[PDB]
């Protein structure tokens, strides 16, 4: 009862804080006119995907104690789909945010042309469609089984069940790092080279400070996401090919890494609370 | 404590001999008259002006 209700305390804490922080972020972004910016649509999408991830934690909370998934088939399909929407959209929104910040900093004349909040909505819908094209086949082939002891959710790979599994693992790893992490590294490598030698960016000192603070905030959020999500990805690949044996520390490390990956959704509203002054003022006044 | 100092002058401005020498003897590190300077502490900090 000690470690058990401890773990349920962690579930309740993480789910409540993530849902409250992301709901407050959406509330302050939509209810204020001064928050409608080209880089607050991206944050809204980010705190949409984070709340989508966090909303599935109570179902795991119920599934841990009883040992059986008691909600049926449709909800199981939805949860398994929501995991892959969480991972893919959370990694693509950061990449598109960094490319936006690149356009803003190193191409001011062009970025003045096409950075309206009308463009950000179309980029968000295109990103979400591109993610959903891959995240829907996961809901195609996710079902509740009938195990020996208790019924559990699982991905049932259809014909050979050895080839498609490794295909999905390699595809997720290759895409959801090597495209966005390489794009983000190149974009920020160019941004720093511009920001080092520039006296002023937009001709006014206030515009300089407002243009540098947002870039620092976006870089801190990208670094937090990468540090939270790298160990589970590398550890999934190492379990895939290295064939690690069964050890008393290995399972606990695995469940730590997965817990860190879920815990990353909680942190971002807290970072936005004291990395942006306008967010802090809107949180306090509201 | 300065990321880089950009402009320096003997403002009274008689003439500001900036970091390149334009608008008319440099340091790299990471009749009463007064000389002003402009600088920022780091990359992410806004430009600010200092008086001697
Ligand atoms: C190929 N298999 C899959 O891909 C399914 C995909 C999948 C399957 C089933 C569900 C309900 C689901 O919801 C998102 C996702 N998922 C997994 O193999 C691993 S996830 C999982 C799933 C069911 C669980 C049931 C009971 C207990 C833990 C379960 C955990 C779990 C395991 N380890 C850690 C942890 O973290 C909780 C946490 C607590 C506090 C703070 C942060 C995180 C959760
Ligand atoms: C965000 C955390 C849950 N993740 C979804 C899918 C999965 C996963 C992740 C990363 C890469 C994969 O190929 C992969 O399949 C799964 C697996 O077998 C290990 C743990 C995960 O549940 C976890 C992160």
């Amino acid at each position: 009862m000690v470690t058990a209700i401890t773990i349920m305390a962690l579930y309740s804490i993480v789910c409540v804080v993530g849902l409250f922080g992301n709901f407050l972020v959406m509330y302050v972004i939509v209810r204020y006119t001064k928050m409608k910016t080209a880089t607050n649509i991206y944050i809204f999408n980010l705190a949409l995907a984070d709340a989508l991830a966090t909303s599935t934690l109570p179902f795991q909370s119920v599934n841990y104690l009883m040992g059986t998934w008691p909600f049926g088939n449709i909800l199981c399909k939805i949860v398994i789909s929501i995991d892959y929407y969480n991972m893919f959209t959370s990694i693509f929104t950061l990449c598109t945010m960094s490319v936006d910040r690149y356009i803003a900093v190193c191409h001011p004349v062009k970025a003045l042309d096409f950075r309206t909040p009308r463009n950000a909505k179309i980029v968000n819908v295109c990103n979400w469609i591109l993610s959903s094209a891959i995240g829907l086949p996961v809901m195609f082939m996710a079902t509740t089984k009938y195990r020996q002891g208790s019924i559990d959710c699982t991905l049932t790979f259809s014909h050979p069940t050895w080839y498609w599994e490794n295909l999905l693992k390699i595809c997720v790893f290759i895409f959801a790092f090597i495209m966005p992490v390489l794009i983000i590294t190149v974009c920020y490598g160019l941004m720093i080279l511009r920001l080092k030698s520039v006296r002023l960016l937009s001709g006014s000192r206030e515009k300089d400070r407002n243009l540098r603070r947002i870039t620092r905030m976006v870089l801190v959020v990208v670094a937090v996401f990468i540090v939270c999500w790298t160990p589970i990805h590398i550890y999934v690949i190492i379990k895939a090919l290295i064939t690690i044996p069964e050890t008393t520390f290995q399972t606990v490390s695995w469940h730590f890494c997965i817990a860190l990956g879920y815990t990353n959704s909680c942190l971002n509203p807290v970072l936005y609370a004291f990395l942006d002054e306008n967010f802090k003022r809107c949180f306090r006044e509201f | 404590t300065i990321f880089r100092l950009y402009d320096m002058g003997w403002y009274r401005l008689v003439a500001s001999i900036t970091s390149g020498g334009s608008t008319k003897t440099i340091s790299r590190d990471n009749a009463v008259y007064y000389c002003n300077a402009e600088y920022r502490t780091g990359i992410w900090e806004e430009l600010l002006d200092g008086w001697g």
